[PDB]
């Protein structure tokens, strides 16, 4: 419960999976207003580490541009110059992507990025095991219909993935 | 108008820097990188060294190669474009066909 | 299209970074090393010092080589791969047999 | 009073820094750069190296030459002007036309 | 100098603030004026531009703690539709 | 598979680390030091400086060596234990008997 | 097993250090010095560095030495001895009668 903007009460639902991560690349807006990236049939993509000139992991992108579909990108961060050619890709055409900051604190974001990857049917890529920046077909990724990403919030409307998946994910959560 | 080397130096002009195809359908902008291939503008008389009578480079004018930026690499302004300055010895190899 | 080393410069490329056959049946993942092994892709014409001759290059075309990676070592991209770049005395020695 | 160089030595003086003409008919003002144009103002005796006889330098007096500016290159005034004294080897090309 | 002689009458005044602040500000003066905004951070650099990339302006006002612009040309179809994003 | 070395290389192994019988009797525990004693695997075609053939190396194949670890000496293994590769200049002395 | 001397390598050994002869009668304690004077233990093939044929070392074993105690002289242990490795470069000069 929060304190409303008007004298009534209001109720707000939440369908999906959403959270309060913004886009690092305020130009990408894929569609409509308020910043607003709305990504069809996107491949989702997970890491435990930061890209900067570390760009390098260009045949994953590449890949997803032979697709001709768009990326969606969840790391602890992107820097600008993974961001300024990207930005310029999105804008002429090449591959429509856009960047979103990983959850919050170390562990927090980390544990939270399985149910991310296994929900969209994706593989996060784990630097933590046998896994590396290039290393990682496009079929590790992720798959969902579509995405909404605004300046303080990252939506996905449904993510592919299996129910064994899903309940597995929530079943663990028991303990 | 153009220059005529000082011996055992070739004048070279630099190839497009970071072409776009890196990595894949990926279209990278020009940022911090920078191309190790170039052009033969020009060949100097040949090396003056053990007084000897002077060798002859092993490039030809127009030649397409590869050669190390380093130290021995000098920036010049010609006419109003880039051109590069080296030794036969800075230039690695010969893209030929 | 290949490549052709500019005299005394030998092309070569690096064998697999810590192939997972180290201890034995341990599969061991790279976390930040590199090898020493390569190949010799192409053969400069030779050292052009002391005029009297051209010195041919000891490595063969194809061989593996075991090569003192230090400086003088050059990248560059080759039908989408990267080279080595070194001269002859940069390569300690020849696995034969 | 002129200068006659001490072997392997040659005396140009350099060309105007920054001039203003620069990509058109826009003045480029001094942004801390110079210039490497100039011309022999003198010929040295010529190489004693090898002790195998004296060789003389391939650059004539009165040649525009390009070379580039280093620590070879050393500053000396000759009745109030001013002078670059360098190496032949530090001279990198000829201008002809 | 440059000005003085008469090669070129050019001058500069700062941007309006902070980082997104005066970034945010730049695309309505570029498309108000019908140019482009240099995107060093896109797919633009400082000499990569041409003539037609810069805006036109009747005249502009300029003092030591003031810039006015009288009136950029441009299309009301972009004037609007910058004003139009402003709804959000 | 095993080693052949490029003129002027030697590959040696050393023998033990600090092996406690140092000081007599006593045997002592190793702290932070290295053995400096090697046995020549291989032998290099020989040093190639000023023209002239091949110039062979002091050093007999199967020789006990002492040499100086620089940076000159190398380090890869093969048939899955250590090996040195260095150059004669690296090689010190020779233990007969 | 004693040492071989390997090519313009000279094996000596160290004399004592601050002898107690200092200021005459006078006993200086031995703290933080070090002597300059050896004795030739054993003389390397000879100087290699000249196209033909091998030159012979003007140093012959048992003789009383002078020395640069420089980078180019190593430190080896024979039969638990200090022994020192140089060039006949480093060697200053021969104590004599």
């Amino acid at each position: 419960v929060e304190d409303g903007t008007g004298l009534q009460d209001e109720l707000d639902v939440v369908e999906g999976m959403q959270f309060d991560r913004g886009y690092l690349s305020p130009y990408f807006i894929n569609k409509p207003e308020t910043g607003a990236v709305e990504l069809e049939s996107p491949f989702i993509l997970l890491a435990d580490k930061k890209i900067s000139n570390i760009r390098e992991m260009l045949p994953v992108l590449e890949a997803v541009a032979k697709a001709g579909k768009p990326l969606l990108i969840i790391a602890e961060d992107v820097e600008g110059e993974a961001l300024a050619t990207l930005v310029v890709n999105t804008m002429r055409g090449i591959v429509k992507v856009a960047a979103v900051k990983a959850p919050g604190f170390g562990d927090r974001r980390k544990a939270m990025l399985q149910d991310i990857a296994t929900l969209t049917g994706g593989t996060v890529i784990s630097e933590e095991i046998g896994m590396e920046l290039e290393k990682a077909t496009l079929e590790d990724l992720g798959q969902a219909k579509r995405v909404v990403i605004n300046k303080d919030t990252t939506t996905i409307i449904d993510g592919v993935g299996e129910e064994a998946a899903i309940q597995g994910r929530v079943a663990q959560i028991r303990q | 108008m153009n220059i005529r080397p000082l011996h055992d130096r070739v004048i070279v002009k630099r190839k497009e820097v970071e072409t776009k195809s890196a990595g894949g359908i990926v279209l990278t902008g020009s940022a911090a990188a920078k191309s190790t291939r170039g052009e033969v503008l020009a060949v100097g008389n040949g090396r003056i060294l053990e007084n000897g009578e002077v060798k002859p480079l092993d490039v030809k004018v127009g030649d397409i190669v590869i050669f190390n930026d380093g130290y021995g690499v000098k920036s010049e302004k010609i006419d109003n474009e880039e051109v590069l300055i080296m030794s036969e010895s800075d230039i690695l190899a010969i893209v030929e066909a």
